[PDB]
C-alpha cells in the first residue's frame, strides 16, 4: 500500500502551460529521489527530469529544459511539474516515478496522465443504448451495451451499474471520427433471463468537459 | 546516450511455455539493468534491477541475466497474467534510456466469434445521423474481416473497427465495427449486413436485420 497519484491533466492550448502533481502515500516520500517519465502514443518511454531529495538538485531532458520545472514539497508530499510551451508533440501520458535505492531504476510508479496538447476544444460525448435485441443475444446470454460518440479529448470511463457490474464487459478503445472527434463501445454480456429483472445503466464519466451520464439500458 | 534496443519486438507463445526476451546496449552497461513490465492501461512495475537482481514480491518465473551489452529476460512458465510490453532500461552512464518493449501475447487454441449486431436507435436518429454497430465477441487469434453491406452492396463508407486487449483469463479478444451513415442515408436501405471472416469459422458469417 504504496502509491504515487497523479492528477492535472486534461487539454492544453498551444503555447500554454499546465501542471501535474504526484502526491505520494505509502512511504517516506522526503527522502526519495523522484522524478517525471512521459510517453507519447505510438512511442516508448522517455525521461523528462528528475529531483533530489534535497528538493535542491534539478535535471532535465534536453527536449524540455527551461520549459519545464520538477519540483516538491515534502511537508504536503507532493511532487510537481509546471510546463510551459507546450507543444502537439508534448501530448503523451506522463508518469511520475520514485526512484530505488543505489539508485536510477525507478522502484515504483503512479498509473499515469494524459495531457492532450492541442487548439480544439472540448466537446462532451453523446450517449447511446446499444439495447439488446433478438439479434444481439446468443443461447443463455444477450450482448448489451452504450454507443460513446463524440468527444475530444482521448479519456473517458465506463462502468457499469456504477461498478457493481465488472465482468462481461469490454470496453473498447476510441476511433478518431474523421470529425476529429472520438467515438467508443461500451459492451457487457449478461445472462439472458435476467434481461426483465436486472436493470442494467451504464456510467460515462468525461472529465475535460465536466459530462457525467448515465443510460438505462434496456431490451427491445 | 546508450541507445538500447530490445530484441524479438513482438513474442507470441503459448500459456506454460518458456520466455525469452533480449535487451542489447549499444556500448557496455555492465550490471546496470532495469526490466519493467507494462500491462496496459496501467504503471510500469519493475520487475528485476542490476539485471541479475528480482524486484521484491515479483513472482519467482520472472528472472533476467546477462551482463555487459547483451541481457535476458525470462518467464520460465508463460502464463496468461503476462501479456504486456517488457522494458529494459539503462542506467550505466546518463541519460537514463528504455527499450522498444517487447509486446508479449499469449498463443491459445482457435476460439470462433460470437457475432451480434446493434441497429441505431431512434434517439440516435432523432440528432442527425445512424451508428449500426457490429460486435465479435470472444475469438482467438485476433486477425478477422468484416465487411459491410447496405443492401447486398459492399461499403467502403464508412466503417472503423477497435480491438480490445487480451483477456488475461481466456486470452481471446473481442472486435466491434461501426458502419456510420446519416440517418438521411439510413433511411435509403433496406437490409444492414455485416459479414466477418475468422480462422476459427470454417466459411463466413453474417449477421443482418433491416429497416
Amino acid at each position: 500500500e504504496v502509491q504515487l497519484l497523479e492528477s492535472g491533466g486534461g487539454l492544453v492550448q498551444p503555447g500554454g502551460s499546465l501542471r501535474l502533481s504526484c502526491a505520494a502515500s505509502g512511504f517516506t516520500f522526503s527522502i526519495y529521489p523522484m522524478f517525471w517519465v512521459r510517453q507519447a502514443p505510438g512511442k516508448g518511454l522517455e525521461w523528462v527530469s528528475w529531483i533530489g531529495p534535497s528538493g535542491g538538485i534539478t535535471k532535465y531532458a534536453d527536449s524540455v529544459k527551461g520549459r519545464f520545472t520538477i519540483s516538491r514539497d515534502n511537508s504536503k508530499n507532493t511532487l510537481y511539474l509546471q510546463m510551459n510551451s507546450l507543444r502537439a508533440e508534448d501530448t503523451a501520458t506522463y508518469y511520475c516515478a520514485r526512484e530505488g535505492h543505489n539508485d536510477w531504476y525507478f522502484d515504483l510508479w503512479g498509473r499515469g496522465t494524459l495531457v492532450t496538447v492541442s487548439s480544439a476544444s472540448t466537446k462532451g460525448p453523446s450517449v447511446f443504448p446499444l439495447a439488446p435485441s433478438s439479434k444481439s443475444t446468443s443461447g443463455g446470454t444477450a450482448a448489451l451495451g452504450c454507443l460513446v460518440k463524440d468527444y475530444f479529448p482521448e479519456p473517458v470511463t465506463v462502468s457499469w451499474n456504477s461498478g457493481a457490474l465488472t465482468s462481461g464487459v469490454h470496453t473498447f478503445p476510441a476511433v478518431l471520427q474523421s470529425s476529429g472527434l472520438y467515438s467508443l463501445s461500451s459492451v457487457v454480456t449478461v445472462p439472458s433471463s435476467s434481461l426483465g429483472t436486472q436493470t442494467y445503466i451504464c456510467n460515462v464519466n468525461h472529465k475535460p468537459s465536466n459530462t457525467k451520464v448515465d443510460k438505462k439500458v434496456e431490451p427491445k | 546516450d546508450i541507445q538500447m534496443t530490445q530484441s524479438p519486438g513482438t513474442l507470441s507463445l503459448s500459456p506454460g511455455e518458456r520466455a525469452t526476451l533480449s535487451c542489447r546496449a549499444s556500448q557496455s552497461v555492465s550490471s546496470y539493468l532495469a526490466w519493467y513490465q507494462q500491462k496496459p492501461g496501467q504503471a510500469p512495475r519493475l520487475l528485476i534491477y542490476d539485471a541479475s537482481n528480482r524486484a521484491t514480491g515479483i513472482p519467482a518465473r520472472f528472472s533476467g541475466s546477462g551482463s555487459g551489452t547483451e541481457f535476458t529476460l525470462t518467464i520460465s512458465s508463460l502464463q496468461s497474467e503476462d501479456f504486456a510490453v517488457y522494458y529494459c532500461q539503462q542506467y550505466d552512464k546518463w541519460p537514463l534510456t528504455f527499450g522498444g518493449g517487447t509486446k508479449v501475447e499469449i498463443k491459445r487454441t482457435v476460439a470462433a466469434p460470437s457475432v451480434f449486431i446493434f441497429p441505431p436507435s431512434d434517439e440516435q436518429l432523432k440528432s442527425g445521423t445512424a451508428s449500426v454497430v457490429c460486435l465479435l465477441n470472444n475469438f482467438y487469434p485476433r486477425e478477422a474481416k468484416v465487411q459491410w453491406k447496405v443492401d447486398n452492396a459492399l461499403q467502403s463508407g464508412n466503417s472503423q473497427e477497435s480491438v480490445t486487449e487480451q483477456d488475461s483469463k481466456d486470452s481471446t479478444y473481442s472486435l466491434s465495427s461501426t458502419l456510420t451513415l446519416s440517418k438521411a442515408d439510413y433511411e435509403k436501405h433496406k437490409v444492414y449486413a455485416c459479414e466477418v471472416t475468422h480462422q476459427g469459422l470454417s466459411s463466413p458469417v453474417t449477421k443482418s436485420f433491416n429497416r
